[PDB]
């Protein structure tokens, strides 16, 4: 090492013009970013927008959790949005979820009933889904056989 | 100056500057960048916090590529005062290899499902219908033939 | 009725520790198709999610007159976020998120004048009641004859007896202008520190006034302003080398 | 791809961006109005435009606009890259522009007036025809003389407020007009302290000479900044490199 | 300690430059900087980097204090977590959209927390209601409501 100890710190100025080119008294002389930095490691970046190059991705790599908080809404756009979640996916809104567009579901993983499993005589409580005119979903109790979505009441407001 | 490490510290001991082989540590309490057209960091940034100024909006955009985010321990998205919109064009995939999907909103709408068409004879493929168990777990059952959404054994609570 | 639109944002409210701060919501922040102005809507303030702001919080929102007032505490330095919900008669709500900065005064320790007023009673109810603190500051401002409460910057409240110390933000930092200090001393008390009758009338009936004192700080830190001071001894550091 | 343009220091330059150029649709056909585009211009090798440039656009359907008045310290060669980004097919296109900042020609313009047009927006003034119409309308009051634009800026950049859409309220623009002939008596009277005193309490601004900008240009008359550049600023001191 | 010269420089032991301050501008040659101030950097307009990491802090927090955060990528947006979980919260709405494509819900079990109930009564009007069916392709479709099952009657849609 090559150590310097002082109450203020080192200061370097050019004698030709007598302007402090680099001072360690940060309070009096603010620090300007030196050219040539390839990477930066700051405690908090108060930026405004982060962009990649004209022909490169924007990789965001972490080791713990990533927390995203838009205080007036989070908007996502693109071509194919994917969520390769290894655990649970929990969409928890408070007014409505609008699953716009064509909806699909994997049949090979969902529990699909097989033909020849009438062993259970007890008619446990079950429901059949139903699609109202406006869009709301509602379930109806199943009692007998060969029944559909005929309901006297108005469930979807 | 030569050697292996050059450092500057106060009398009590505090790294105000240290230019070793790996990195250049600077003890400034706040670094300010005054570029007008922006700054370019070829390699990366390393921060534990990103925070837009209290008059603008953060925008993580990639101009002509894809945006890939990695977070092994989990991802949380919050929008305290706005819709959590997610608009795509080709395919929106929600994956959960060994988990579940939960929708806890007060109501659910799907107002673009493909409307059916009347066919006298119809087709012979078993078009499953969707039915919900007591605890809210979905399942598929064979088309109208004898029994109903019953025949489920013990896979739901 | 379509939900109200957020025409104009606030996104920032600045405040300094100690001084009374208040902000009036502008007349074009919100706009509905029918009510057409924010003053006709129902404005409310919320902390986060939908939980309400407690009455003991340092920030309060007077909804009927659409005003926000507060006196930030000494330990609330930093940044906070809030939410303003506008609800119309149709039940539709529009939310604007803004942020309040609480920053220390630039003259926190360089204030030329530091005051002191002694009041009989207990300080426990006063410290833990924002309304009582606001009333005390307004009464102090009225006693001094200045209707603007923003000048007085409270600093400390002690135990045992209610001893309150403050500065005057209007007073210049350098040099210390002794003449208006002594004029305020005459208008506030006598040479021996007994309070002026106007001061006693103004402060009452909230507390009981017994005596006040005024010391120096800043450049002329070696001067006491109540006319019982031995002002000649100052730093008294004249050694010989 | 690239294009070469000529610019004069201290003058307004506007280069509208249109769907026809970027989408490269056939000339004999017209681009459908339903298409949407969001251009984003930036300096080459940098993530944003320089200080003197500005980009504006009202709606994705409407064409974009690049404007701004170059500063003397920004003279030389500049490259601006524009990245059009369709919002329907989510496919992008790129283009380049070459700007050569020249130098002003002819005598200097020492008499400048900063207006405030509250009846128009920055989108409706940038095209050539409204600017020319405004210049001809203002030529009557400033006659004799020719008026050349020097600076156009949206009111929102000057600490403005978003207007309530009640009937026709708009943000408004600031237009700076320079000329070499001295102001007439009307403009001098408008800039007199009497008008400021009148609109201090709410009295209408004093106006004796006949207006021509009305009704197509509602102008805040008692807020008009007059600047005289005669007797130019003295030379600033510079340090000589020491021995 | 005052250094008065024309070109200050700090090198490695071998001789590779590490830092240099002169009249032109300061230059950092090691290719890495680190500010240890609690207030951190304060940028002005924009930042252009191809990678954002979170050092050994093991936690990244993107936040917009008073406006709407928004992501964007023309080629698509990917979110990955080998052993994590997604929790999307919103006090107003959660809107998932696809202009032309599909919405794949790949999960062995999918649960619906909130779903009301409606009494089965023949007296009500059949119009204004629909029944959801899922043909072996995997897609979902609607059929006109009725007192009996009707999924097989309109099974031509996914032929
Ligand atoms: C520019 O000129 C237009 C019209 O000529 C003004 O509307 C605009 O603001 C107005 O400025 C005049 C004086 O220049 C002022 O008398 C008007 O009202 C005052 O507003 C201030 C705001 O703090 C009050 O304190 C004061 O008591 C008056 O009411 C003011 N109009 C408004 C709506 O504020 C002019 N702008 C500028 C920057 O000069
Ligand atoms: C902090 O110090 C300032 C001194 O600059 C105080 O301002 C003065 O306050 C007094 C009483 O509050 C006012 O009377 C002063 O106004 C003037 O008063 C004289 C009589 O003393 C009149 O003749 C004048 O016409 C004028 O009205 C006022 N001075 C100024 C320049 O405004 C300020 O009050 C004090 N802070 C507090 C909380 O008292
Ligand atoms: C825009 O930014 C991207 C950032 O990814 C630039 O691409 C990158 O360019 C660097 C050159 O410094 C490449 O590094 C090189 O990689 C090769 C192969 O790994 C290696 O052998 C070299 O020694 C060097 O390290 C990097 O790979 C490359 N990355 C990608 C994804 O292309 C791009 O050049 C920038 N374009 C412009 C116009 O600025
Ligand atoms: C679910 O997604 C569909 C597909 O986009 C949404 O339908 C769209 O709804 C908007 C608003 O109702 C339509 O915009 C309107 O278009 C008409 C012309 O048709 C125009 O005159 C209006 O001024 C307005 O711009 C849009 O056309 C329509 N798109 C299609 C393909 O029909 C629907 O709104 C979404 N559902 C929800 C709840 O958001
Ligand atoms: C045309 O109008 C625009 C309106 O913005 C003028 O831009 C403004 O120019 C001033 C003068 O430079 C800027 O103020 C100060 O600039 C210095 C740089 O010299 C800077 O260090 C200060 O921090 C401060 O910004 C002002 O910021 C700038 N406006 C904006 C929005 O950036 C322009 O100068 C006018 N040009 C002519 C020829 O009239
Ligand atoms: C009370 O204080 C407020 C702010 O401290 C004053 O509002 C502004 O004060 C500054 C400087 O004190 C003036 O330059 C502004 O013109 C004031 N804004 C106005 C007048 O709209 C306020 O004027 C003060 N009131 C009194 C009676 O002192
Ligand atoms: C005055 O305020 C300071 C703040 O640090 C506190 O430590 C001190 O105890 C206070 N003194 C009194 C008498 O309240
Ligand atoms: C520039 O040259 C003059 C000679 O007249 C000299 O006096 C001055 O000191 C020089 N400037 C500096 C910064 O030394
Ligand atoms: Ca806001």
């Amino acid at each position: 090492k090559t150590s310097i100890t002082s109450d203020i710190g080192m200061q370097f100025f050019d004698p030709r013009t007598h302007n402090i080119l680099f001072s360690t008294d940060y309070e009096t002389h603010e620090f300007h970013l030196p050219s040539g930095v390839k990477s930066l490691n700051v405690q908090k970046a108060s930026t405004e927008r982060i962009t990649s190059n004209a022909t490169s991705d924007l990789n965001i790599k972490v080791d713990g959790r990533a927390i995203v908080r838009g205080n007036e809404g989070v908007f996502i756009m693109g071509k194919t949005i994917e969520f390769h979640m290894g655990g649970d996916v929990e969409l928890k809104a408070e007014n409505s979820i609008i699953l716009n567009g064509t909806v699909m579901v994997s049949p090979t993983r969902l529990p699909s009933s097989s033909s020849g499993d009438q062993s259970g005589s007890g008619d446990w409580v079950r429901y059949k889904l139903c699609m109202c005119a406006d869009g709301t979903l509602f379930k109806v109790q199943v009692t007998g056989h060969n029944m559909g979505c005929q309901v006297s009441d108005n469930p979807c407001g | 100056a030569y050697g292996k490490r050059f450092e500057v510290k106060t009398v009590s001991g505090k790294l105000l500057f240290s230019a070793d082989d790996s990195e250049v540590v600077v003890g400034a309490e706040r670094l300010r960048v005054l570029g007008a057209e922006g700054t370019v960091f070829p390699k990366s940034i390393e921060t534990p916090n990103v925070r837009a100024d209290p008059f603008k909006e953060l925008r993580l955009e990639s101009p002509t590529r894809s945006l890939v985010m990695e977070a092994p321990k989990g991802v949380e998205i919050n929008a305290e005062a706005g819709n959590m919109e997610a608009i795509c064009r080709s395919e929106l995939r929600l994956e959960s290899k060994d988990g579940e999907i939960k929708l806890d909103a007060a109501k659910i709408k799907l107002p673009r499902l493909p409307r059916g068409s009347y066919t006298p004879t119809g087709t012979r493929q078993k078009v499953f219908e969707v039915c919900v168990c007591a605890n809210g777990r979905l399942f598929l059952s064979q088309a109208g033939t004898g029994s109903t959404c019953q025949i489920n054994t013990s896979v739901c609570l | 009725n379509q939900r109200p639109e957020l025409k104009n944002h606030i996104d920032r409210v600045d405040a300094w520790v100690g001084t009374y701060f208040e902000v009036k919501i502008p007349s074009d922040t919100f706009y509905d198709n029918e009510d057409t102005t924010t003053d006709k809507l129902k404005l409310t303030l919320k902390l986060r999610e939908q939980q309400l702001v407690g009455e003991k919080s340092w920030v309060q929102f007077n909804s009927n007159s659409q005003l926000m007032y507060g006196l930030p505490d000494s330990s609330h330095v930093g940044k906070h976020e809030y939410f303003m919900h506008a609800t119309d008669k149709g039940g539709l709500s529009a939310v604007d998120a803004f942020e309040i900065h609480v920053h220390k005064r630039p003259q926190g320790d360089k204030a030329p004048a530091r005051f002191k007023a002694r009041l009989a009673g207990d300080p426990a109810p006063v410290v833990n009641d924002i309304h009582k603190k606001i009333a005390l500051v307004k009464k102090l401002a009225f006693a001094f004859g200045d209707r603007n409460c923003s000048s007085i910057t409270l600093q400390n409240i002690t135990r045992g007896s209610i001893v309150v110390e403050w500065t005057n933000n209007t007073l210049p930092l350098e040099p210390c202008p002794k003449e208006q200090i002594i004029g305020l001393s005459r208008r506030i008390a006598d040479e021996n520190g007994k309070p002026r009758p106007a001061f006693s009338n103004a402060l009452e009936p909230d507390f009981k006034a017994l005596s006040i004192a005024v010391t120096g700080s800043g450049s002329c830190r070696h001067l006491q302003f109540i006319p019982v001071a031995p002002p000649s001894p100052g730093s008294s550091a004249a050694p010989a080398t | 791809q690239q294009t070469t343009l000529h610019l004069l220091v201290g003058r307004v330059f506007v280069h509208p961006l249109e769907h026809a150029t970027f989408l490269r649709l056939p000339e004999h056909v017209a681009v459908p109005p339903t298409v949407r585009l969001t251009y984003h211009a930036h300096l080459q090798g940098h993530p944003d435009l320089p200080r003197w440039l500005h980009y504006t656009q009202r709606s994705p359907y409407n064409p974009g606009f690049l404007y701004g008045s170059p500063t003397p310290e920004d003279r030389g060669y500049q490259v601006i890259e524009v990245t059009a980004y369709n919002r329907d097919s989510f496919d992008t296109t790129r283009q380049r522009l070459l700007l050569l900042i020249g130098d002003p020609e002819g005598p200097r313009l020492p008499y400048q007036a900063e207006f405030l047009v509250r009846s128009h927006d920055v989108e409706e003034v940038l095209p050539t025809t409204p600017a020319n119409r405004f210049l001809t309308a203002l030529g009557g009051l400033w006659e004799p003389g020719e008026l050349q634009l020097l600076n156009i800026t949206s009111a929102l950049d000057r600490g403005g407020r978003v207007p309530l859409p009640i009937e026709g309220r708009k943000e408004g623009v600031y237009i700076k007009v320079g000329s070499a002939t001295p102001f007439s008596t009307c403009l001098k009277m408008v800039a007199s302290p009497d008008s400021y005193a009148r609109c201090a309490q709410g009295q209408p601004p004093l106006l004796s000479c006949y207006d021509t900008l009305a009704p197509h240009f509602r102008v805040d008359w008692c807020n008009v900044s007059l600047v005289d550049k005669s007797v130019p600023e003295p030379l600033d001191e510079v340090p000589t490199p020491g021995d | 300690v005052e250094v008065q010269s024309q070109h200050f420089q700090i090198n490695s032991e071998d001789g590779k430059p590490l830092f240099s301050a002169e009249e032109q501008d300061v230059v950092v040659g090691t290719g890495r900087l680190r500010v240890t101030g609690p207030e951190g950097a304060l940028f002005e307009h924009s930042v252009e980097t191809p990678l954002v990491r979170a050092d050994p802090f093991q936690d990244l927090r993107l936040e917009s204090p008073t406006r709407s955060l928004s992501m964007d990528a023309p080629r698509g947006v990917h979110v990955k977590a080998n052993a994590g979980k997604l929790e999307a919260l919103s006090q107003m709405d959660i809107i998932l959209q696809s202009s032309e494509g599909v919405l794949v819900l790949d999960a062995e079990t999918v649960g619906l927390t909130k779903l009301k109930q409606g009494t089965q009564g023949p007296a009500g009007s059949s119009n204004g209601f629909y029944e959801i069916c899922a043909c072996p392709d995997g897609k979902l479709y609607l059929s006109m409501a009725g007192e009996v099952t009707t999924c097989e009657e309109h099974s031509h849609v996914c032929l």
